[PDB]
């Protein structure tokens, strides 16, 4: 309830304090060295998601069992779009942490990522993508990438998604108030839109992607992985 | 599963 | 030219490049196992590619576009393109997939694969949002348009970023279209912007499924499970999976 | 080696 009641302005503000601290990563480079220093990042940055994802307007409406669902889909994605977001100023390079700023060109696989992350980056560089914007778009992927994978045919299943439809409505709501805000013209609002909109079906590929690389590494069992991590891949192979 | 559980609730 | 179009001209260029709806070689004189289903969607798919190569030469812009490019694109979002079809054919038919008009199959058939049945999932939930929204024909179009053009484009020395320019001016006269079929069709200001979003954010599941059903398509070929056409073997072989 | 896609989007 609270989120429909909010304003575009206050729904700002919300997402903008909600927001997840910028974190540190721990000579030279192994394959090893490197992959460990963005998987135990990883680990720490979805403790932080989850006290964030309680703070997206909405989100803690939904019951437990949705909210575990959305996030189990969406975790790489939001990862994913926080680290393109960090490295927008930073054209070729991939700000993983503060101290951990990395450049395209040796982990096997990773290049390929690497190349639509970098790209990503490169786009929202383009569009000159603002902060209110940005935070918009995670919440939508948080609550949109899991939203047709319910698979209860219920009467209480149906409030819930149409629930999350309202409050996906309303974060759309908020990025035409910021567009409008800005001085677009109706037509530049919504070709903007589209626009934001159409990088996230980038954003799902690349998480396909890597997802596929995080399982490959895990079962070789060479890399270290959190449980909790390891719990995350699980839910994508199932 | 469980640990995401628990993170949610805390 | 893409960009002198209206939206009007743009909608019956799109509904006029339509490809037909093809029939599969389903043969009822015998039962389907994992090998004969999966023969038939593979011969099918086959089929329908070389109907979606003329219906892309037809969607405005792809024509001016290297041919380099134009493969990169279409490599990119075959499968996509395929799975929105399906999606959308399946619309008035609630619990199945119609594959093609003589192969009507439900979740239950989907089982006959191993590892399908998660697919035909997550293409009848896309189904049923589709029935859920009523999409309209003339959205459709506009919208298996923009896979085509958006899904490879980020994958893209300086005449590049002239066709990525091209590329971005054509997909936001896609989007000028959809706002004025909506505004036709009598929605509010508020609910154009709402439900062109929704129908955008359907296109990050569609990219999801194709994801899953290449995964899926290149288990079946690393398997022997069934021969894939020279064609389907390149078109899988671009997304170099393992 | 000459991709079968590139040699239909001329025919
Ligand atoms: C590309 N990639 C793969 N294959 N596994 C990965 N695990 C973690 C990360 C990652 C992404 C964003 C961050 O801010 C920190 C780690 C990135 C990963
Ligand atoms: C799920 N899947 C896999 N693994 N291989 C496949 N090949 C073809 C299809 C397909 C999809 C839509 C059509 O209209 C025809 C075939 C679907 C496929």
């Amino acid at each position: 309830s609270l989120a429909l009641s909010l304003t575009a302005d206050q729904m700002v503000s919300a997402l903008l304090d909600a927001e997840p601290p910028i974190l540190y990563s721990e000579r030279p480079f192994s394959e090893a060295s490197m992959m460990g220093l963005l998987t135990n990042l990883a680990d720490r940055e979805l403790v932080h998601m989850i006290n964030w994802a309680k703070r997206v307007p909405g989100f803690v409406d939904l019951t437990l069992h949705d909210q575990v669902h959305l996030l189990e889909c969406a975790w790489l994605e939001i990862l994913m779009i926080g680290l393109v977001w960090r490295s927008m100023e930073h054209p070729g390079k991939l700000l993983f942490a503060p101290n951990l700023l990395l450049d395209r060109n040796c982990v096997e696989g990773m290049v390929e990522i690497f190349d639509m992350l970098l790209a990503t980056s490169s786009r929202f560089r383009m569009m000159n993508l603002q902060g209110e914007e940005f935070v918009c778009l995670k919440s939508i992927i948080l609550l949109n990438s899991g939203v047709y994978t319910f698979l209860s045919s219920t009467l209480k299943s149906l409030e819930e998604k149409d629930h999350i439809h309202r409050v996906l409505d309303k974060i759309t709501d908020t990025l035409i108030h910021l567009m409008a805000k800005a001085g677009l013209t109706l037509q530049q609002q919504h070709q903007r839109l589209a626009q934001l909109l159409l990088i996230l079906s980038h954003i799902r590929h690349m998480s396909n992607k890597g997802m596929e690389h995080l399982y490959s590494m895990k079962c070789k069992n060479v890399v270290p992985l959190s449980d909790l991590l390891l719990e995350m891949l699980d839910a994508h192979r199932l | 599963h469980k640990i995401l559980h628990r993170l949610l609730q805390d």
